[PDB]
């Protein structure tokens, strides 16, 4: 009851009463008696004291204040931070928080390169126009990359990077190449050898056939995927031999099937799985796509997959000598049992440079060729399109982006109702001063909200709207706020049916009267604003008291009254068999109650 | 339609989801007791591993030794555990274990520890998880029945002015010379024998709260005399797994994962191309009845042959202590008529009085202790069932893992591994899938040859890429831990502005051993709080609650309009997250706390980490 | 509620399968004249006490 100890004079002279409210209080004491210390007691200055004796945790908050948070990252391996290293990086993910250094170099090459993706795919929506509206893009994408405001005409060709975006969009600049290749995500280059193409078949389901290509003679090249370096021979249709040099299990695996699929060695070239016969499309909406990138796609499905394409790698058992330059089916770096043709070793092959500049043709599919065929770059070998915020940009010419969704359309909607306001005639003070709000059910910017509206049952919520609105004029008390929330919905014809307190638009967000929402939020002491997704709008006009009056805008033919607790809980529902003079509590919220009256 | 939570494991790793497997941390509510039953099946399989026949009737007892150590008997099924140890054997896996280190390093390790002990007060033994009282005969905090300890010194002979470990230990020393002895009861005294007895007189303990498994149901609780000594040799075990890369025990997590890493950095770029590794999961069974303190004490001599003769008697206390240890047998049996109408209780001194009456499983279990019974205890010789000498056990199994002879050189084989108290992991070495089980039984062997066991329904192995080790179950990659601890309110309630920020370090500290993730870390958070709040019985102001403390609050609220900078435990909000753990919200509400709140809170002129008005002494 | 109460009556009256303790319940609603609307399971007096036309309840049972 009083387990807490205490002193006594120091009680006293404080004039802590016992039972002040019924609570005691208490040498012995509770715990209540804090907080009536706390919230009326003796008042002191001894803050500097405090901040003094703990400056050791006070300069830590300094320092933590003194953070300019970066981007993340989710990757792998290959003192004043160790207060927050835990913070600052795991093992899978990464914080780049910096303290005082800065270089915006790497982070220009990262958004250079996703916006030459960006825009060689969006280039991808024809047949014919490919190069053209490509180039037009280019022309009309500009960007205060770094702090110079420069265009992506030239970017391009001054950075030194090399990727397959970069290639696939400077190529049609006439730009010099540095002799690289990219078959997927995979970096590649030729050692010695050369080849012609030659023309081979597969089967799917084991009746029907598709053509593929590939080379004849031998030629080394030289492998390359994260954190894993390689070197390879193909000849005829196989791989000869292949040796690593970067020790990691995935990294491994993943490069081995890609110079595996370069080198189409394996069965799966000659028949196909029973996954691919589930859609046998070699095919994008409304173009061709070979084996290869179709393969492929079918291991980033899944690691069974490449499990699968591994064992069509022949399997064997290891020899003595050979453990310590063997491999596994996990990439296990040794094994009692290894794959045909292979050797792990330590260290990464040091890759060669070459120092001759070319020029390539472009093709209706984007594919570059700088001679004897050897495709270097192509679409085909691109992530999906993925969605990120670009700034610092200027994107004219169309197709720069849609920018159109639900949430966006209702911004505008209430933009526009917000306008309307305009402080004059013909607009919403008018009408209300007038008290002629069917007007009000016809207006234009409504009719063009109306589509983000839930059509099944939008009667209704128009009904309910136009109660509000007619109730809230009529009597002259009424609230800008609520009502321009409401209004896009009066614009259909009322209906009968079972309201539930949430008017729900086409994209399954919604709204509610008589409170705040992330898409609608606003308070009082700030009227002036209005809140859309955290995005502040200003109003037109001033009010003091328009607002102030929201009695009608909770419920429909119901008013607020004095708080109290003796009316009954209700629902929304049994409201229809109430009478008059007769009040009752209700939710208008989260734990948020209020009583109401009718009429 | 139905239903397997394990085919999930098929087309992914386990190192992912095996935490599905055991279910949260928290107190178990097993309750695992300690009972006579259980007392006596531990002390017969102790005396049972013991393959020796032996005895030799004391002087001070006038009772018999069973003396297990240097005198294995009994070589039939020696797949089976054993604690009949041989010192020739020991002292030279010390040796090896010196030469490899260096010559000069025990000496150091023990003058280190030494000057450590030398400016330490004894104040610190009231830092412990619990002890057993000598005089109410009950198991408490170690500053309770210090309290009880220093003040029956006080009543008796004086007070005792040394205010240090050293002169607390020649108090106790002298204590057990004292004739009589005297306390305050319910006052009383006692003579020497008794008194004695009292202080080798041990506890069996229900607690036993830990991941894994809970292994501990009668873990020891011993008095407080030994207390010091233990310490001090923990001190010096400690000093010496320091510096041994296969020790995991003084630490775990990151420092782990290093020392994981290193090894298997090391074992790669150590063997050649014929060479093949392997790994083994070995868990050491019983790893509390065949450690003999006898061994423990032949090798603390060693260990201090050549230093301060202070040290060599010092380290030589403890371990005689526990040659000399009387087991405090749990509740008695009770008889019952055959309605089970009535029912009589008696102690455990008596049973030896109705021997008659019990069934033959209690009866067979009970004549053959009957001899080493004084009055109510079994006077145990040897074994050691406390989790104590956890850091000495270590040292031993890494002399064992440092062996190495010309016998494994000429076949191209060898070992090395990483060993914690009871739980270790392996690595052999060969050039033939027969030798490795050669080497593993030469291992096993030695390992046998001085009591540490293995189990074979519990230790397994396989090849170098996948293996386990105290819950982080390692692999080629994707190390998983799975050792996530909690606070506990209810049972540890200290302060309104402790227990939470205790409970953000500790998140902070699993966070960095990986135990835990950012978005798991915030839900603990948001856990924590909550539970924080209905232990001290409070809410927000947000909140419709009509409680006591809320009262008040409900009242004195409209008062301020920093809400964000208010208090937790005064209807507060939540302003930290990640990035400031090691912050405590006080600091980071300072600032914004209402002048006139944060004054009535700041006032050292009150009837009572940031110093708050919030504290409940 | 008058319209709901005359509409049972009937039902129970024209055939004959009708249940006595639930037309001396409703009864004291068909005084009145019928009209529209949406009966939504429950018949109110005028003191916030309803009785329901097939379950028991408080009011009656």
């Amino acid at each position: 009851k009083f387990p807490i100890i205490a002193n006594k004079r120091m009680l006293e002279e404080a004039q802590i009463p016992k039972e002040h409210n019924n609570v005691a209080l208490w040498v012995l004491a509770s715990a209540s008696c804090i907080n009536y210390w706390n919230f009326c007691g003796p008042c002191v200055n001894n803050s500097e004291v405090i901040k003094e004796v703990y400056k050791s945790r006070f300069g830590r908050l300094e320092r933590r204040k003194e953070i300019m948070w970066k981007e993340l990252r989710f990757t792998l391996v290959d003192p004043e931070r160790m207060e927050l290293i835990h913070a600052l990086g795991g093992e899978t993910w990464i914080q780049e928080a910096n303290t005082a250094g800065i270089s915006n170099v790497d982070q220009r090459k990262n958004d250079i390169r996703a916006v030459c993706r960006k825009v060689c795919l969006a280039a991808n929506a024809s047949i014919m126009n490919a190069k053209s509206k490509l180039v037009e893009y280019i022309k009309s994408t500009s960007m205060r990359i770094g702090e110079t405001e420069r265009k992506l005409e030239e970017l391009i060709l001054e950075t030194d990077d090399v990727s397959p975006e970069v290639t696939l969009c400077k190529s049609a600049l006439g730009g010099q190449l540095g002799k690289t290749l990219s078959f997927g995500p995979m970096l590649l280059k030729k050692i010695s050898g050369s080849g012609v193409k030659v023309k081979d078949t597969v089967y799917i389901q084991g009746v029907r056939a598709v053509q593929f290509e590939y080379w004849s003679e031998q030629e080394e090249f030289y492998g390359e995927y994260k954190s894993a370096t390689a070197l390879f021979s193909r000849k005829e249709r196989s791989l000869e031999w292949i040796t690593i040099g970067g020790g990691i299990n995935e990294d491994r695996k993943r490069l081995l099937a890609m110079c595996m699929i370069f080198c189409r060695d394996g069965d799966y070239f000659k028949d196909a799985p029973a996954t691919i016969t589930m859609a046998d499309l070699s095919t994008k909406l409304g173009r061709e796509i070979p084996y290869q990138y179709v393969m492929m796609n079918w291991i980033q499905k899944s690691e069974d997959n490449l499990e699968a394409l591994l064992y069509s790698r022949g399997i064997v058992e290891t020899n003595p000598g050979k453990m310590g330059s063997s491999m596994g089916i996990d990439g296990s770096k040794r094994a009692i049992k290894s794959l045909r043709a292979v050797t792990i070793q330590s260290g990464k092959i040091d890759m060669p440079e070459s120092k001759e500049k070319i020029h390539l043709e472009l093709s209706d599919n984007l594919e570059a060729f700088d001679s004897s065929g050897r495709i270097v770059a192509t679409i085909l070998d691109l992530p999906s399109d993925k969605k990120v915020t670009f700034q610092d940009v200027s994107f004219q010419h169309p197709d720069l982006a849609v920018l159109r969704d639900e949430k966006t359309a209702i911004t505008k909607g209430y933009e526009a109702l917000i306008k309307r306001l305009g402080t004059g005639d013909n607009d919403i003070p008018s009408l209300i001063a007038k008290k002629d709000y069917l007007s009000l059910y016809n207006l234009p910017e409504v009719k063009l909200m109306a589509p983000l509206i839930r059509p099944n049952r939008k009667g209704v919520y128009s009904r309910v709207a136009r109660k509000l609105v007619s109730t809230q004029v009529t009597t002259g008390h009424y609230s800008l706020h609520e009502l321009i929330k409401v209004l896009p919905f009066t614009y259909f014809a009322p209906k009968q049916g079972m309201f539930e307190g949430r008017l729900f638009f086409s994209n399954d967000s919604f709204v509610e009267p008589g409170v705040n929402n992330n898409v609608f939020s606003w308070s009082k002491a700030d009227s002036s604003k209005i809140y859309c997704h955290g995005i502040a709008i200003r109003v037109p006009l001033v009010v003091g008291d328009e607002h102030m009056d929201t009695s009608l805008a909770l419920l429909e033919g119901f008013s607020v009254c004095e708080n109290d607790p003796r009316a009954p809980m209700v629902t929304r529902q049994d409201l229809i068999d109430v009478g008059f003079g007769q009040k009752v509590r209700l939710f208008v919220g989260q734990g948020s109650v209020r009583t109401f009256k009718r009429t | 339609m139905e239903i397997n939570p394990y085919l999930m494991f098929l087309n992914n790793d386990v190192t992912s989801l095996i935490s599905t497997t055991y279910p949260y941390t928290g107190p178990p509510p097993m309750s695992h007791g300690s009972s006579t039953k259980y007392t006596l099946e531990t002390i017969k399989r102790t005396y049972d591993y013991s393959r020796t026949s032996v005895e030799k009737t004391s002087k001070v007892f006038n009772i018999p030794r069973r003396k297990f150590c240097n005198c294995l008997e009994d070589k039939d099924e020696l797949v089976k555990p054993t604690g009949n140890v041989d010192i020739s054997s020991l002292l030279g896996l010390a040796e090896m274990m010196e030469k490899r280190m260096g010559e000069g390093f025990f000496k150091h390790c023990v003058m280190e520890a030494e000057t450590e002990i030398l400016k330490m007060h004894f104040s610190r033994l009231t830092e412990g998880r619990q002890t057993y009282d000598w005089t109410s005969e009950r198991n408490m905090p170690a500053a309770t029945a210090l309290q009880l300890t220093v003040d029956a010194i006080k009543e008796t002979e004086g007070p005792f002015k040394g205010t240090t470990m050293l002169e607390y230990c020649n108090k106790m020393i002298e204590m057990l010379d004292w004739k009589e002895i005297k306390f305050k009861k319910v006052i009383d005294s006692i003579k020497h024998d008794e008194f004695l007895i009292r202080a080798l007189t041990i506890n069996t303990m229900a607690k036993d709260g830990e991941r894994g498994k809970l292994q501990r149901r009668a873990i020891a609780t011993p008095g407080m005399i030994v207390r010091p000594f233990s310490k001090i040799v923990e001190t010096v075990a400690q000093k010496i797994c320091e510096k041994l890369k296969e020790s995991g025990l003084p630490v775990g997590g990151n420092e782990k994962k290093a020392k994981l890493k290193t090894t298997v950095t090391s074992l790669n770029a150590r063997m050649n191309s014929d060479q093949f590794a392997v790994n083994i999961t070995g868990d050491n069974s019983k790893w509390n009845e065949c450690q003999q303190p006898e061994a423990y004490l032949a090798l603390l001599a060693y260990i201090t042959k050549d230093s301060s003769d202070l040290m060599k008697d010092l380290c030589s206390v403890a371990p005689v202590l526990f040659c000399n240890k009387f087991v405090k047998l749990g509740q008695g049996i009770r008889l019952s008529n055959k309605r089970k109408t009535k029912e009589v209780i008696i102690k455990a001194e008596k049973m030896g009085k109705y021997k008659n009456l019990m069934r033959e499983e209690y009866k067979n279990l009970f004549e053959p202790l009957e001899k080493y019974i004084q009055k109510d205890v079994c006077f145990l010789p040897g074994g050691m069932l406390m989790g104590m000498f956890n850091m000495l056990s270590t040292v031993l199994g890494v002399s064992t893992l440092c062996y190495m002879d010309e016998e494994l050189k000429a076949k191209g084989c060898f070992w090395t591994g990483l060993q914690s108290s009871d739980d270790f992991v392996l690595f052999a070495v060969a050039s033939n899938w027969s030798n490795i089980h050669w080497t593993i039984r030469r291992f096993n062997a030695v390992c046998k040859l001085i009591g540490i066991n293995m189990s074979l329904e519990k230790s397994y192995g396989s090849l170098p890429e996948l293996f386990e080790f105290t819950s982080m179950f390692f692999d080629g990659e994707f190390v998983s831990n799975l050792a996530m601890e909690l606070p506990a309110f209810t049972t540890a309630g200290v302060n309104e502005g402790v227990d939470f920020t205790a409970a953000m370090s500790i998140i902070k500290t699993n966070m960095i051993n990986n135990s835990l993730s950012p978005s798991t870390a915030l839900m603990a958070l948001r856990i924590c709080l909550q539970e924080f709040r209905a232990t001290y019985r409070v809410h927000p102001w947000d909140s419709r609650v009509k409680g006591g403390r809320m009262k008040i609050i409900n009242e004195f609220i409209k008062t301020i309009e920093n809400k964000d900078g208010l208090l937790i435990a005064d209807g507060g909000k939540l302003m930290n997250n990640i990035s400031t753990l090691h912050i405590p919200e006080e600091v980071l509400k300072f600032e914004k706390m209402d002048e006139q709140y944060r004054n009535r809170v700041f006032n050292p002129k009150n009837p009572f980490a940031v110093v708050s008005t919030h504290s409940f002494r």
